[PDB]
RNA sequence: GAGACUCAAAUAUAUUAAAUAGAUAUCUUCAGGAUUAUGGUGCUGAAGCUUAUGUAUAUGUAAGUGGAGCCGUACCUGUUGGUUUGUCCCAUUAUAAGGACACUAGCUUCUUAAAUGGACAAAUUGCGUCUAGCAAUAAUGAGAUUGAGCAAUAACAGGUCUGUGAUGCCCUUAGAUGUCCUGGGCUGCACGCGCGCUACAAUGAAAGUAUCAACGUGUAUUUCCUAGACCGAGAGGUCCGGGUAAACCGCUGAACCACUUUCAUGCUUGGGAUUGUGAACUGAAACUGUUCACGAUGAACUUGGAAUUCCCAGUAAGUGUGAGUCAUUAACUCGCAUUGAUUACGUCCCUGCCCUUUGUACACACC
């Protein structure tokens, strides 16, 4: 009858992770979608390193790179015309959102 | 030749190959002779030491 | 059990399925180097079932005690060819038919009050065998 | 000794010295607190230099 | 109720050697079941000084590489061979110990830089430091080579050295190999 | 049809960089197929901002 | 060159005889027992575990690698 | 006791030994057949030098003869597939020492990968030789 | 959980320590909270001292923390 | 430029934060002790035991059998499931509130942050040129939680035309240096040289037992991670899952080390090069070999000359593991954790290096 719909949120901003909680969650227990708070995930930390210099000829150093990707889960209890209006508002760049119908 | 002998104040070490801090030491039964021996090692002030050669320091300026 | 350790613990019960004719023997417990690292074989079989202890803690806080997450983790301390040391896998064997030994899935019908109860009944009478 | 101070904490130190000695504490403490009002910062461990170095010098 | 080193009594152990008391911190403050501590003991320059014995030892005789690294196999070398230096003897073997430790200072000269040449002349006296900490380092060795192709194992190695030295030393051990750098610098001397 | 042997599907050859196809100096696997020196002038903007 | 090669086994003929030489020697451990020649280097240690009839000796080390013994002392 | 050193066939044993280890003193014969061979010959592995009268270790060579029928399967030998005659062997210093330069003898003439590189000295198993081996 | 067959049991050693204090900060008594501690602090082990000393992370160019490898013939 | 700054466990969860963990709590279920209280029972045959066949060997019973225990509960010690706005409601197939109760019949310690806290230093100290007088003293998450990245002006005939559709010019083009095919080689060897692997053993090599990681990684236009059963000396193979990943592999329950034994220093059981043989795997294809299994084969090697490298706290070293390349191939390189020391806390002899002074007959600068 009643419908539980979970929806995360994936993104490489942690401000932008702080900006769709500054706006999603606000315009949403107005009328009480259950959100139950800011779910952090663990970040998914992303580590390469790579030689320098092309034609390795000379005091081999190496380059390290990083990256960093961040979610944070918002799960909701309501059927599925309640929530029609938040996937539309508020979008945000960088950030992606998933909820599947079938 | 027991004698020993106690630090009343650092100089500085002569390190780099054989760190020895010459510093001027008394004896406990002789201690109005303030003598300037060279130590190899690390060490503190006030610290009491052992010695036979109580004679002759191996003089060297600072 | 989670008694006093199972050094001896385990060195007990090696004897008892051993005295209570539930032996179920490997026709090739004389030949085996139990994994991929020995240069000689066992000294005998009191090793080979006596791995009840260990899934005792282990069904109670690993799993269900499939072949394959046992075998891995446990016994393996190896030193390979010789370049360099490494880890192992140890290809246990006939002790995949030592539920017969015994008499989603559970793996023991007995080891929840009934026969493992009993090795604490022995670690009871142990501490009366401690008791001088 | 071995903890010197750089430029800029020490060239607004006298600048608000020699405006903001009115209405200013010994108490680094508060003294960290107002470091926020009388300048702006980027950063937190700067105010513990910018009070730190005024207060080292307030009592002298 | 600050007993049981191991299996017997700790304090009532004298440092018997002017000038190294209150140097060597043993018993009087430190009552340490165990020769392992975890944090840290060489931060600045002082601080092998507020500190046991034992946990030097079982710091000091992990060696050689492949033995080097292990605490715990010093844990095992020592303790059954403080039964030995109980079992002779019958005084407690930390009081055989610190008369082990200052029999086995190097309390003499040694060769250091002349401020006109090179290491040849005489750091006449030496630190104490230096004098406790390079006595358990010459012993520390000798274990080694007293069972490197003998079959015989450290643990009576290691107690052969705690015997002698406890006494004055005879020819030479590992509590030797320096009242033999006595002479050479007593040479220069 | 003919003349063109090497069934591709085993081996490095020919799975060799998708973005300069150069074989000697690949990366090969992150699901990136860059070709590592080519990854230096097009590590921006693909993230992998250096940090540490 | 020491070779020590002695004729590993049970050793009756000195069996009596590392019998009464425990006695007064309270330094006893496999070491010494094979410091005495005809080396049994494992089960002299056991011939002191054939000595386990409390009497003339006091096995307190009991491990891996070492097993340290004592005479009885009265 | 009684006599501890004996001889077995082109071996001798020690007196100090168990005679797990001491078999390994044959040749042909390492580690694996101590607790193989000797418990299917019935020998107590815990028994010293002196132990193990000859009534006991002929049996021994009995399964060094015959390997087949005490219970040694085929991927535990030294040699399979002969394929001359197609039969399994265990061999101790008595025809193995023969075997050596048998199955090389054949490759003469075969010439083959492994086979004339034993002429002038080399490796057949690849190990790139050019920097190895002064 | 974590640690190693020495480390994780030294954390033990700091999980005994503060739990006495604590109950006795808020239950039992503020001196039952101090004769604790006193008695404790006159040496103590560190028994509540949580030292932030973890590993130091490598460098390329060697095979460790801090060492490296070298000699190419400088 | 340096610093400042950015990135990393220590830091009040005091705030909201979990389909991670769970703390808990009780509901439980997985129940021994008699540690408990015993009610019934106890020498009367209990407990325990076998035989018979049926049922598809277990079980039933009697006999067999045997001479004290039997059986139930609670307390003590353990699985489990939900304990999400708890219970009982409902709508619902079942969550919630709506209905009340504890009014909290599981909350956030915890891992995770998304924050701000965070030695945040007048911290006192016979004041050094009134200022940068070490002192260890003060804290008691904090005596830097502490390493990295970052890097100016001028330069080198350093290296890279073989990373590129970056490119001058040079060269070539139906007869290619281009190109695809089949081969071969890049691995071949009297020899020299460097990075690096296991050693040379009782602190050890074996057997056993105990039983601690972390960084990570894992398959929808490519064969990944593998759970489970099963078979096989092994190698592996079969059958059936999980998993696009806090959720599954996985609580990755890593190694060395701890604990009894076998060994009895004897190129030994140290050390596994070395060569046969089969059995295997991956792939069209394995041959100074793609690697891998067994039972053989046990050499050099016993701490290594002159020379010579590396490094100061969780560091050195010992000890694994992941990833990177990868049809299969680490024996190397990056990261990860574990075990955990000695020694310096200095100085300018040493090779050093920084525009201070001075010397010159040095240009391409003491080669």
């Amino acid at each position: 009858s009643v419908h539980r719909i979970r929806i995360t949120l994936t993104s490489r901003n942690v401000r932008s992770l702080e900006n769709v909680c500054r706006d999603l969650i606000n315009g949403a227990k107005n009328q009480n979608l259950r959100v139950k708070g800011p779910v952090r995930m663990p970040t998914k930390t992303l580590r390469i390193t790579t030689r320098k210099t092309p034609c390795g000829e000379g005091s081999k150093t190496w380059d390290r790179f990083q990256m960093r990707i961040h979610k944070r889960i918002i799960d909701l209890h309501s059927p599925s015309e309640i929530v029609k209006k938040i996937t539309s508002i508020n979008i945000e760049p960088g950030v992606e959102v998933e909820v599947t119908i079938a | 030749p027991v004698v020993w002998a106690r630090v009343m104040k650092v100089l500085g070490r002569t390190g780099s190959q054989g760190q020895c801090t010459q510093v001027k030491v008394e004896f406990l039964g002789e201690q109005n002779r303030q003598i300037i021996r060279n130590v190899k090692g690390p060490v503190r002030e006030g610290d009491i030491l052992t010695l036979l050669e109580s004679e002759r320091e191996a003089r060297r300026l600072r | 059990v989670k008694d006093i350790d199972q050094h001896a613990v385990t060195k007990a019960v090696a004897v008892f399925l051993k005295k209570t004719g539930k032996l179920k023997v490997p026709d090739q417990m004389d030949i085996v180097k139990t994994a991929k690292f020995k240069e000689l074989a066992p000294y005998d079989p009191d090793w080979f079932y006596v791995r009840c202890a260990s899934i005792l803690r282990h069904l109670y806080h690993r799993s269900p005690a499939g072949v394959g997450s046992i075998t891995k983790i446990y016994g393996g301390r190896k030193r390979n060819g010789v370049h360099p040391s490494h880890f192992c896998r140890a290809a246990d064997g006939a002790a995949r038919k030592a539920l017969q030994a015994l008499e989603g899935r559970k793996l023991s019908s007995i080891g929840q009050r009934d026969l493992d109860r009993i090795a604490n009944q022995i670690v009871f009478k142990q501490r009366d065998a401690a008791k001088q | 000794m071995g903890r010197v101070r750089t430029k800029t904490v020490k060239k607004a130190a006298k600048v608000i010295i020699e405006k903001y000695y009115t209405r200013l504490t010994l108490d680094f403490h508060t003294n960290k607190r107002i470091c926020e009002e009388v300048a702006i910062i980027p950063t937190k461990p700067l105010r513990n230099k910018i009070a730190g170095y005024v207060t080292h010098l307030m009592g002298r | 109720e600050i007993k049981l080193f191991g299996r017997w009594s700790c304090d009532d152990v004298t440092v018997n050697d002017i000038s190294l008391q209150d140097y060597i911190s043993v018993k009087e403050k430190f009552a340490r079941y165990l020769p392992h501590s975890a944090g840290r003991y060489a931060a600045k320059r002082f601080r092998k000084a507020q500190c046991p014995i034992v946990e030097r030892l079982t710091c000091s005789l992990m060696m050689k590489g492949r033995n080097n690294g292990k605490k715990l196999m010093a844990c095992r070398i020592v303790k059954h061979s403080f039964e030995i230096i109980h079992l002779l003897t019958g005084e407690n073997p930390l009081q055989i110990l610190v008369s082990a430790i200052i029999n086995s200072g190097p309390r003499e000269d040694s060769t250091r830089i002349g401020r006109a040449g090179t290491v040849r002349r005489q750091a006449v006296d030496v630190s104490p430091l230096r004098r406790v900490n390079q006595a358990i380092w010459l012993l520390c060795t000798g274990a080694r080579e007293a069972a490197f192709r003998n079959i015989k194992t450290i643990a009576e190695c290691l107690a052969d050295e705690l015997i002698n030295a406890a006494k004055g030393s005879s020819n030479s051990y590992a509590i030797k190999k320096k009242d033999e750098l006595e002479r050479v610098a007593k040479s220069n001397r | 049809t003919l003349w063109y042997s090497h069934p591709r599907k085993y081996g490095q050859g020919s799975r060799c960089c998708r973005a300069c196809s150069n074989r000697h100096g690949l990366i090969r696997k992150y699901g990136l197929n860059i070709c590592r020196q080519c990854f230096r002038e097009y590590a921006n903007d693909i993230g992998f901002k250096k940090l540490d | 060159r020491d070779k020590l090669n002695n004729q590993v086994l049970f050793d009756k003929a000195t069996y009596e005889k590392l019998y009464k030489e425990v006695p007064a020697y309270k330094l006893i451990t496999p070491s010494v027992v094979s410091e005495r020649l005809k080396i049994r280097g494992s089960l002299a240690k056991r011939a002191l575990i054939e000595l386990r009839e409390k009497g003339l000796i006091k096995q307190v080390v009991q491990h891996h690698s070492q097993v340290i013994y004592t005479r009885a002392t009265k | 006791k009684f006599q501890h050193i004996l001889r077995i066939m082109n071996t001798n044993i020690d007196g100090k030994r168990k005679v797990g280890i001491a078999m390994t003193a044959i040749k042909g014969v390492g580690r694996r057949y101590s607790n193989i061979v000797l418990k299917k010959a019935d020998v107590d592995l815990t028994k010293r030098a002196g132990e193990c009268t000859e009534e006991e270790v002929d049996k021994v060579v009995t399964i060094i003869s015959n390997p087949l029928q005490y219970k040694v399967p085929n991927w535990f030998l030294n040699r399979q597939k002969d394929i001359i005659d197609g039969k399994y062997w265990q061999l101790t210093s008595s025809n193995l020492d023969s075997k050596l330069r048998d199955d090389l003898e054949r490759l003469k003439k075969i010439r083959s990968h492994r086979g004339l590189r034993h002429y002038w000295g080399l490796r057949v198993r690849g190990q790139h030789t050019k920097t190895t081996g002064r | 959980s974590g640690g190693g067959h020495v480390a994780q049991i030294y954390a033990i050693r700091q999980a005994i320590s503060k739990a006495l204090v604590a109950f006795y900060q808020k239950y039992v008594d503020e001196a039952s909270k101090k004769e604790i501690k006193d008695i404790l602090v006159q040496y103590d082990r560190t028994l509540l001292v949580g030292d932030p000393r973890r590993c130091e992370p490598k460098k390329f160019g060697g095979p460790g923390a801090r060492a490296r490898y070298q000699k190419s013939y400088r």
